RNA sequence: AGCGCCGUGGCGCAGUGGAAGCGCGCAGGGCUCAUAACCCUGAUGUCCUCGGAUCGAAACCGAGCGGCGCUACCA
């Protein structure tokens, strides 16, 4: 069941941007479903819907898609959202893109448990959400954490261990550099065999002569490159001395 | 490569050994229609102008920088 | 392994990477993704095999009929040359490096060919006599006109240096009459003497780079090089240097130690002079990677070849100008003009500093080592790019 | 021979992780007296194949497949 909405509470607030999906057309506007927030329909109207004017209708609805907006007012007593196109900036349109397609990704994550363990849905997101999506950001780099050193999944008790250890099996980046050697000694060989051999023992392969590239598998993106520039700083140490030269840029 | 078709009329595949927009002023004149230079994201650039005057840019071809005329097999349409 | 360097030389649009293809067997490359249709840069290689049967490609013969095989008589090397315009130099290094020669000439074209004219009066200049005039097509000439460019090829070469010079018909597609060309190979063509007594001596004239990428780097070939011999044995474990050498304008020696020789087939620790080797050193790939190794005379240590920027020459120029189809009289030599001298193999043009009728001083921007004769060919720029106009030698 | 891209609806992209994706096209209809323009609906497929995780996969990855850029023929 496609349910228990993303984020802390069923009921959007004010001002905030979605992505919404469009099911039908009565007359004046839209009624839609929103898969940013909670089910409840959104209704959009004629006169916040195309910033061209209004000749055709059914290219820029595209009913049964993703559509960037911007919800206006909430009305949290029984359920009635006024939900807008125009007034996005077209820099926080790739805030919404990106926001969607996290809480997509969250979606994606909490339905495995609940399909493969057949308990509620909701009451596993709801035990999730806490640790999850207020600490001080997205699900996604807790996650990642996680993976590489577990310690958010711990943050409160699930319903079990077993539904977090599928999501582990479902869930079970490389850096480029260029060195290039500028040699005119006699045995300059010796000098990159030894050097790499101490580097590699992440991933440091040949292309060139005097070209080679490394391509770390780096798992925070800032111990990658002080592990390229160790490496490179290596390179330089060994060759400066027993005759040759190198650079990289 | 450097092939060219013409496809009622856009010319894809055009050398650029000369101005583009020289070409669309000699273009315009000796055809007597819009012409319209469309830069889409890596296929063959587009030069658009009306009419069916593939005899007419065949001219112009020739008249601009071609001397070959046998990689150009322009589509009926 | 090789004993005796044989290389070919014709026309441009002739054929004869595919005539050394079903003379040798092995493909010529023609890499780069440019020298595949127009030219090549770097020389071509091939590998012959002579098992003569006197009751061949093969060392076994099935092929006559009778059963009997052919045994073991020569094991000759071929080098490629591109005969065109654009490159002279490196058609003057192998020049420099074959013993035996094999020209072409086309029929239905114009009969004076002016680059197999032009690479038979090269051949004519560094002491090489022995070459086998080869109708290069043969299935494309009518038995009236075959015989018409016979005469036409019989007239014009008469008195030249090369008189003895044997014709043969041969084709690149067919693969017949083939045992002509190695018979007339092994009779009008001996291997010069080439022993021990003389000293030893390389001249590499390829840069080789060896390095495989995707393979971990932990494990990798170091520098070879293609070099001939023109005296003395190599062995291995020796002491090599490269006396041309590095850049730090000046130039300064490298040195480095044997690891390998590839000897036609394989790593043989002896090889008698008179072929292609391939020297694989502990030499930088990078000193390999680019046109570096080419034309480079290389000594063994214990000999100390003399780097020279200054070089006393005697030179000879003919009366007309060669490689043209409009001609004009051979004109004599003016200071102050950059002037290419290809000593043997190397790739330096002089500026002349001291003119006379038969001697000269030439500066090279390049120094280059003079070991004894080291034979050299000399060309101007007339027609847009290099223009042979005569031959020169190292006095001093 | 290696690593990085393409992987078709007649076409270029498009998401690749809910299952048929946009425009260009082409056929028909609408508009108008009529045409162009404008407005609608359509038939196009193995997004190349093999698996894995996968309630769910063309997608996320991996172990082969057809072509492209470099190394540069890498004895
Ligand atoms: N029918 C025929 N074609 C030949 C013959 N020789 C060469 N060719 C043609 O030459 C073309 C390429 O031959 P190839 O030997 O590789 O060229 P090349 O000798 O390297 C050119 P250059 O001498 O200037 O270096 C082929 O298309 C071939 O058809 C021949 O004897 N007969
Ligand atoms: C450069 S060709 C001569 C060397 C020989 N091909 C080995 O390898
Ligand atoms: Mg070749
Ligand atoms: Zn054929």
């Amino acid at each position: 069941t496609s349910h228990c909405r993303f984020y802390e509470n069923k009921y959007p607030e004010i001002d905030d941007i979605v992505m919404v999906n469009v099911q039908q057309i009565a007359e004046m506007g839209a009624y839609v479903k929103l898969l940013e927030y909670d089910n409840i329909e959104g209704m959009i109207l004629l006169s916040e819907l195309s910033r061209r004017r209004i000749r055709s209708i059914q290219k820029l609805i595209r009913v049964g898609k993703n559509d960037v907006a911007v919800v206006l007012r909430v009305d949290k007593e029984k359920g009635y959202i006024d939900l807008s196109k125009r007034r996005v900036s077209s820099e926080d349109i790739i805030k919404c893109e990106e926001k969607y397609q996290k809480s997509k990704t969250v979606h994606s994550i909490l339905r495995y448990c609940a399909e493969k363990f057949q308990i509620p849905l909701e009451e596993l997101y709801k035990t999730i959400a806490w640790p999850l999506s207020r600490k001080f950001g997205h699900a996604y780099e807790a996650f990642k954490l996680s993976i590489i050193d577990e310690t958010v999944w711990e943050g409160i008790e699930p319903p079990s261990k077993d539904v977090l250890d599928e999501l582990k099996n479902y869930i079970s980046v490389k850096i480029r550099a260029d060195v290039e050697v500028s040699c005119f000694s006699y045995e300059g060989i010796d000098a990159i065999k030894d050097a790499l051999k101490s580097a590699e023992d992440v991933k440091v392969k040949l292309v060139a002569a005097p070209l080679y590239v490394l391509t770390t598998q780096a798992l925070d993106k800032q111990k990658g490159i002080e592990q390229l520039e160790s490496a490179i700083e290596k390179i330089t140490e060994v060759i400066t001395k027993y005759g040759g030269v190198c650079n990289i840029t | 490569s450097n092939y060219i078709h013409i496809r009622i009329t856009t010319v894809q595949g055009v050398p650029e050994e000369y101005d583009l927009k020289r070409i669309l002023k000699v273009l315009k004149k000796d055809f007597a229609c819009n012409g319209n230079i469309v830069k889409d994201p890596e296929m063959g650039e587009i030069i658009q102008l009306q009419g069916d005057q593939r005899a007419k840019v065949c001219e112009f071809m020739i008249s601009q920088l071609g001397l070959q005329k046998k990689n150009i097999k322009i589509h009926g349409f | 392994q090789a004993t005796i360097n044989i290389g070919t030389i014709g026309h441009v649009a002739h054929g004869k990477s595919t005539v050394v293809r079903a003379i040798s067997g092995v493909q010529t490359v023609r890499f780069k993704d440019e020298l595949e249709r127009n030219i090549t840069i770097k020389l071509g290689y091939a590998n012959a095999k002579i098992y003569k049967c006197q009751e061949e490609i093969s060392p076994k013969c099935q092929r006559p009929g009778c059963p009997g095989r052919y045994k073991l008589v020569r094991h000759v090397s071929f080098v490629d040359c591109p005969g065109h315009d654009i490159l002279m130099s490196t058609m003057l290094s192998g020049a420099a490096v074959m013993d035996a020669a094999l020209l072409l000439i086309a029929g239905n074209e114009s009969c004076p060919q002016p680059q197999t004219s032009e690479h038979l009066a090269a051949i004519e200049i560094m002491k090489l006599k022995h070459v086998i005039i080869l109708q290069n097509k043969v299935d494309l000439m009518r038995e009236e006109s075959a015989l018409e460019h016979q005469k036409s090829i019989l007239k014009f070469i008469r008195g030249t240096i090369a008189d003895g010079a044997p014709i043969v018909p041969i084709s690149a597609q067919l693969k017949y009459n083939i045992d002509a060309v190695n018979e007339f190979i092994v009779k009008t063509i001996p291997v010069p003497p080439r022993d021990f007594m003389i000293s030893p001596r390389l001249i590499v004239i390829r840069s080789f780079d060896v390095n495989k990428p995707g393979a971990e780097i932990e494990d990798l070939k170091g520098g070879v090089a293609g070099g001939s011999i023109l005296n003395g044995v190599f062995k291995l474990g020796d002491e090599i240097e490269i006396r041309p050498g590095i850049v730090t304008i000046q130039c300064k020696p490298i040195f480095s130690n044997i690891v390998s020789l590839f000897a036609e087939q394989n790593d043989l620790k002896f090889a008698v002079p008179g072929g292609l080797i391939g020297v694989g050193t502990k030499v930088d790939p990078t000193l390999c990677r680019a046109d570096r190794l080419v034309g480079q005379v290389v000594g063994a240590k214990g000999h100390l070849p003399n780097i020279y920027t200054d070089i006393e020459i005697n030179y000879f120029l003919l009366r007309r100008l060669l490689g043209v189809k409009k001609q004009a009289k051979v004109r004599k030599l003016e200071p102050n003009e950059v002037l290419m001298v290809n000593i043997g193999s190397t790739a330096t043009g002089a500026r002349v500093v001291a003119v006379k009728a038969d001697m000269a001083r030439l500066q090279l921007t390049s120094p280059a080592c003079t070991e004894i004769n080291e034979k050299i060919a000399l060309s101007r720029r007339i027609e847009k790019h290099w223009r042979l106009i005569g031959w020169a030698t190292i006095k001093k």
